[PDB]
This record gives C-alpha cells, structure tokens and sequence, in this order.
C-alpha cells in the first residue's frame, strides 16, 4: 500500500531555518547539528559531526560546513581531521577535505570556525598546541595554507567590509589582521597597537561585529573597540557598560558567544549577571543588556533566562539565545527585545546557534 | 479511510507512540526527526528489510500488516522515543522481532529513526 | 606530583561487575562500566562504539568486546570485530576480524557468548539470514560459519561439555551443535519440539543449570530442556502461576528476566502483573523465587523496576537492573535481601555481568 | 572531598574528576594515557592559607567517563592566554584525543 522513500528535501524553506550545534559532550564522539525551524520549533534534519564537531553555513547558503575528528577505530587508530561539505537541502554528504591533525578540539565559539566575505575560503583555528590558522579553498577543495604568523593569538574574526581578510587576538593585547590573496596565501599583514591589557581587563574572544568595526566586552564590563575601515586598525576602549547604580551589584558580562550587534541601530546585545568576581566570565545571562554603541549607553534590559550563547539576523531583526538545550526567539525591531517563543530540547549541550543566510 | 492517512492527521497524533499503526515501535518516530509517518528525514536511507507487525485500527475496527522500516545511516534521531510491543516476539521469529538494528543490511548500519509503513490489512 | 598511567584496576576480580551501557540515545558511543559490587565503586571502563557486546574470559585473565566501525562512522567501509582487552589494565590487546553481519540488537546474553572450555567464542550473526559465528580466541580468528542454524536464534553453552551449545529454533526446538578441536562442527542434533512458538512463545533467556536449561514463557509457563545425556530431552509446559496469581493476570516480563541458584534449584524470574499482549518487556512489579523441583513458588518481593538479572553461585549474590541503577542482593535463604543499589551505573544498560571467580 | 567540585585544587576543572572514573587526583583510570601538556590553574589552599600551581593533565584514549562533572572558572582566561584556559581539549596532542577525564596535580606554589 505505501512504499518508504529517502532522497527527501528539507520541508521548511532556507529563510526559516536555524543550527543548533550540539555538542554531546557526555557522549561527545557523538556531537551533531540539529536543524530547527524558528518560526515553529519543529525540528527538521540532523548533521552528524562525530568527535566535537564545528559548523557554519556557506555565505551563499547554499552548503553547510562542518569540521570534525575521526580516528580508524574512534578510541584508537589514525586520525583524521576534515571539513566536510553537506548540501543544505539534502542534508547529504557531498566531500571530503583533509586537514592537518591539528584542527582546535573545543567549545563552539563562533571564530574557531568562520570563512571570508567572499566565502572563498574557511578560515579555521588549529592547536598542536602552538596555534596558527588553516585556509582551505572552497573552490579547489583544498587546505592551502597555515598562517603560522597568528602564534600567540586565538580565533577568527572576519572583516564585513574585504572579501578575504581577517583579524584574530593576540597575546599582547592586540589585534593581528591578515589579508589573503586570491591563492589564500597570505599577501599581507599588519599588528594594531595594543586594544587592551591581557592582566588587567581581559575580553571575551566574541566579538560584536559592524560591517567596519567590531566591538568586544571584557571580564569587568568594558567595551573595547578595533575599527578597520582602513588598512591599519585602530582601537579604542575602555568604556563602561555600567552605570553607577549598576556598579553597586557588581554587575559583569558572562556567558560564550555572549553578545550580538544588530548593525542598523548600533545596538550591542550581551549577558550579564550581578554579584561578578574571579570565576564568573562563563555564569548564565541574568539580564541581556541592550547597548546603543554610538551613545555608550544602554537602552534596554530584559531578564536573561540562563542564556549563555546569541546569534543575531540582521535582515529579520531577530536574536536567538541559548541556555545550553533551548533556544528563545526574540524581536529585536525596537530597543527593548520581545520574546516570541522557546525551542525546548534543541541540544542537550549546545553553546552555539545560527541562522541559515538569507 | 481518513485514519489510514496520517498525513491527513494532526501532527500531534501521529507523533505519539499511542498512535495505532505505532504498535510494534522500538525506536525515534522519524514523523518526529524531519521525516513523515512513510518518508526518511533528509539525508537519512530507508532499510529494505523490516520487521512487521499488526495492529488494529481503533477508528475503523480493521487490523493491519506495518512494516516498521527504519531510516539510516544517521546517529540517533533522539525524539519521540516509543517502545511498544503488541505481538512482538523473539530472535526465533525474527521478522517479528523489535530487539534488533533493522538498519542491519544498510550501506551504512547506524540506526536514525523508525517508520510504520502501512502494507494492507492483516 | 606527576601524573601516571599504566595501573590495573585497584579492586580485586572477585568484587568486579561489568554494566554494558548501550547508551541508547547515543548509540555510537556505547561502553561497558566496571563496578565493584561490594561499595558502587567504578572502576573503569571499555569504549565499545556501535552496540558494543561484552563477556569476561572464563579464566577471568581477559575481556572480550564485539563491536562495529565505519571508517567515518556514519559513511565509509564497515569493519564487525571482537576485541580482547586485559581484564586488570582495561587496555585493548588485539582485534579479530568479522564478516559484516554480527548482530546489531539489545544486550541478550546469548548473543555473545563462549565455549565451557573458554577456547572459542561462539556468536550470533544476522545479514537477516541467521547463523552462528566461532572465534578461535588463541588463533585470533573466525573459523566456522554455522549456518544450519538458520532460522535459530541465540547461543546456550552447555556447561558439562567442553565445545558444545545449543540455539532456540523456529520450530520450538533447539539444535545442539558440538564443535571439534579445529572449531569446526564436529556433530549437530535437532531435540524434539519443546514449546508452541505461536501460542506459548518462550523468552529466550535461560534458566542455566550445569546440565539442564529452564526456559519461561510469555504467559507464565516453564520448559525445561535436558543436556545430561548425548540427546536433549525436553518438558514443560508447567505454571509458574497459582489461581490467584492468575486471577490477577501475573506474568514474566524482561530481558534477561531469569537465573538459577544451582546449589538450591532456585530459578529467579520478573514478573508484573494485568500481563496481556504487548506487556513482555515491562519493567519487573516483583521477583519470584521458584523451586524448580517441587515447582512451587518460595519467596515473592518487590522489583524495583528491574528488567535484567545475573547470578554468582560461589558468592549466593543476584544483580538486578533496571536500566541505569544495580540492585545487589543476597540469595543464601529463599528470601532475597537486598544489600544495596548503585545508582547511576548506566543510562540504558540491559546487561550486568559478574567476573569469573 | 577531593571528588567534590569545590575541593579546592579544583579551582579550573571543567571537565570530569579522574577520582570518580577509577583513578585518582594523580593518576588516570586504567588504560587511559596522560596527556603530557595541560592547561594550569592558581588555587587557594584553604588548610595553609597559601596558593599553589596545578596542572590539570587530561587522561585520554578513552570515550567519557560521565561521572563528576565540575566546571569551575577561577582564574581561567581565553585562548590567547593558552595555557590558563579551559575551554579546548587538553587531551588534543595525545595520540588518541578522545577526552576521558581531569586530573588535578599540584606543581607549587
Ligand atoms: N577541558 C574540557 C574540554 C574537553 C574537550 C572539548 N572538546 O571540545 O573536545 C572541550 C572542552
Ligand atoms: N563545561 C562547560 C559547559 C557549560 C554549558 C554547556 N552547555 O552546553 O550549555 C556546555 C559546556
Ligand atoms: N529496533 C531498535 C534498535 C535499533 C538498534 C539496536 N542496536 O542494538 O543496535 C537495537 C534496537
Ligand atoms: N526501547 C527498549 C529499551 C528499554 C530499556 C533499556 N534500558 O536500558 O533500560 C534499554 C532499551
């Protein structure tokens, strides 16, 4: 009478479609990505990613991304670190490509794992534990090369406004860019002065990213700034995202990828909690604070619900945020973000959502 | 009729393991995982082989052959885990059997979800 | 302080229990967790991928896995294997080849099993076509394919002879096979039928003496199957169940759901009550101790939800499981006494097993 | 004690006690490898009232262990601070990677 069939698409169109990282990490040979519709919760395909996988969607939207570990016999045998190219749709292998067995086994923060503007490269983060970053060209299918200049520095922050270069933090306190040739060979590179002091303010490695400038937050509730509408950036920073009636509270930032910037307001979004001290850089969202960057002034604050990790849509003003296993929805249009519902069960240990690219 | 077309169904009835072609189900509802009631989630493969079972159909007093084909070659889908057993019996009758990976001559064994495919009447 | 490796397992083997956790949810990542029984503590574990199997060496020296891989787990050519892992270091010692079709299924005990003799592991393949698989465990290889068993399903070593075991078959019999020293088979007998598949079905967990198997049946009937001699003689039905028993629909219910005190004749099975159709593997409402000479039940206590057991004769101990926590109890009198729970052992275990003493 | 979380050497663990999964602060559970390089914390001994290095050696080669969970922050910065940070695996140079558990050895003050 009926006959099961695969080769199936998935039902909800691109525009609706989310990823929720998930890393297992109880059973993390076994991480994947969850594939959620956000306008209804339902849940629509699975990416496996084996031993602490890491995602991001093509630019053009097109493929999903994923970069992961594998050995002969999981626990034993050779390894092999590889990107692997899925088609969006389908959500089906397609290729395979080979890394050097030094690909960053680690929490899902967004800049272990970014690509170019122009989406020609994936731009990774490797340890041996000496760090450098990987380029693997998309079009050839190929890793390229090991920017090996990035030693001392840590994550991958593209630049909006270039269609292959990028910046990553260093261990001096400031920031190296690197601008690819088309090859994805470095052609050229420059250091910023000195964003912040390593000892005394520490940021979190998230940053809040403009089309030509990207904001950070650090452990004690400062902004720090690096502008890169020129060749050389330039930075700037501390200001304060607290008050004096906040300071009473010890309010500070905490969380993983913990903020967002929604780029034609200016506004910045980025958890916070009270009763801050040494330890207490990773605690849940008590409050997400909304920040006008131009004004360095908040606008907004609304109750965190234990969220550790965001991501932002631009186009559709939304802000999804992330306690670990649900995912909430919220209208960011106006200053004061709107709840408009709560994925529960999305992951059982994920700190890293995104929006499919529209 | 119309209850032999979960298509047709609220999504919430089909998604519960009580749903009456669910009868001999060990394992994630695929109709839960991307898939449909008769349809592998993207990127998962149907099993050419299952085992069967039959279950009657409380909205036409019928009683049916379903065939609980899996979709494989994904880790586990992990949602609307069901385990029911109505005349579900051992290794030693084996296409009634529900203790086993029916994904077990696939390309690629790793069990995703399970589907209750309607063959006819019992 | 510098950190080492290279240690044994710091309980002695007597106090050792192995907990085979499928970890349904995560399958791939399936392993079995060491505890010892006398204090819950854990003391080790072995990875086992997908719907890793497990037994312990009869001489206690080593353990043994099966298990499969796929070069890139969810893609990529499929490798069915038994490993042997040292039983004290809990360190993998060498992989034994397989044809791609060992049993992929729930943790029955008589699916991975091996000869009294300890030389031959004896398995269950399914490619659906069934057939049993021997290992020669000193050559590291397989050896024998027995595919008379076809239509058969799970191994019964016989413990008063070296290399012979029998399978359930689809007849409701049960097919010796007698292996010879090369783990060939040597010689094969088919009992007479023992039970009705369509209308009194059995569990296929037996009841283990050291020359005799107990058998329980959907409904709360037992069959017994009689190794003692060169043929296997077979009875049953009898009732586990009196009138009152049955007025309230009392039936077996598990996975491995039965064992046998062989010192006292005692047979251990879970039971549940308002049984019907579809209710075989509900968790146990109770134990019953049966005497399986006077065929009497002797004790009655609560189940604690358990769905799987396993017995030590030396020590009088019964192990319980309900999943995820290991009942132990004493089996000396009639009365069970339960001396403890290990919660959080597993999270979807249907097999425990004791180390050989 | 030393499997509680808030024992104090544990003061940058996010992982699992090693001393919950049949080793020890010191030694990993049989058959798992030590990793030879870690992340380091800066603990406060509350018996002597002094501070102490301890290096947070991965035991690995073996899939999770699941048991004593802890995650504590103390002192943890990110990655281009590398080797006081916690939030990659340490276990990422041995010959098998797979994370099993945390030790927490003390080095010194
Ligand atoms: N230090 C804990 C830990 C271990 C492994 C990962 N990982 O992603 O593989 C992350 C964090
Ligand atoms: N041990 C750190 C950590 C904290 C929260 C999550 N999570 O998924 O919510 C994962 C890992
Ligand atoms: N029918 C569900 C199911 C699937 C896979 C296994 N297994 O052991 O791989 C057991 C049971
Ligand atoms: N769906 C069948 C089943 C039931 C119970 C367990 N368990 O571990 O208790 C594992 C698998």
């Amino acid at each position: 009478r009926e006959v099961l069939t695969g080769g199936h698409s998935v039902s909800a169109p691109q525009e609706n479609r989310i990823y929720v990282m998930d890393s297992v990490f109880m059973h993390l040979t076994e991480s994947r990505v969850h594939v959620y519709d956000y306008t209804n919760g339902k849940f629509l395909g699975m990416v496996p990613t084996a031993f602490n996988g890491h995602v991001q969607v093509s630019n053009d939207g097109k493929k999903i991304y994923t970069m992961t570990t594998y050995h002969e016999r999981i626990t034993r045998g050779k390894r092999s670190d590889v990107v692997e190219v899925w088609d969006a749709d389908k959500l089906t292998f397609e290729k395979e490509i080979s890394l050097p067995p030094k690909r960053v086994q680690g929490l899902n923060y967004d800049g272990l794992f970014r690509q170019t503007t122009d989406g020609k490269f994936i731009v990774l983060q490797n340890a041996s534990p000496a760090t450098s970053i990987g380029i693997v060209d998309v079009a050839k299918g190929d890793y390229v090369e090991d920017v090996t200049a990035a030693a001392g520095c840590w994550s991958v922050i593209p630049q909006p406004n270039r269609p292959r270069s990028f910046m990553t933090i260093c261990g001096d306190g400031g920031l190296l860019t690197i601008n690819l040739g088309e090859d994805g060979k470095v052609a050229s590179q420059s250091r910023s002065k000195q964003m912040f002091s390593v000892k005394d303010d520490p940021i979190f490695i998230a940053p809040a990213l403009d089309k030509d400038k990207a904001h950070f937050v650090s452990y004690y509730g400062n902004v720090y700034s690096a502008d890169f509408s020129g060749d050389e950036v330039k930075v700037d920073g501390p200001w304060s995202l607290l008050n004096d009636e906040d300071k009473a509270k010890n309010w500070v930032p905490g969380g993983y990828n913990l903020v967002g910037l929604h780029r034609a307001s200016g506004r910045m979004y980025v958890f916070m909690h009270p009763d801050g001290k040494e330890g207490t850089h990773k605690f849940p969202a008590a409050e997400i604070w909304v920040m006008d960057t131009k004004t360095k002034q908040r606008v907004a604050r609304i109750p965190g619900r234990d969220a550790l990790s965001m991501t932002i849509d631009q186009q559709r003003n939304l802000m999804l945020t992330l306690d670990g296993g649900n995912v909430n929805v919220y209208d960011i249009s106006q200053p004061e973000p709107k709840l408009l519902r709560t994925i529960e069960g999305a992951a059982e240990a994920s700190l890293q959502v995104q929006f499919h690219p529209v | 009729h119309i209850s032999l077309n979960p298509d047709l169904a609220n999504e919430d009835e089909v998604n519960s393991c009580d749903y009456w072609r669910h009868c001999a189900v060990d394992g994630f509802l695929c109709s839960c995982c991307g898939g449909t009631t008769t349809t592998c989630p993207p990127g998962s493969t149907p099993s050419p082989i299952s085992w069967i079972g039959t279950c009657h159909n409380p909205h036409d007093g019928k009683d049916y052959l379903i065939s609980y084909h899996d979709c494989c070659g994904k880790t586990a889908c992990g949602r609307c885990q069901c385990n029911t057993q109505t005349r579900e019996r051992p290794g030693y009758e084996f296409f009634l059997h529900n203790d086993v990976n029916w994904c077990m001559a696939n390309e690629n064994s790793t069990f995703h979800c399970t589907t209750s495919v309607l063959v006819g009447l019992a």
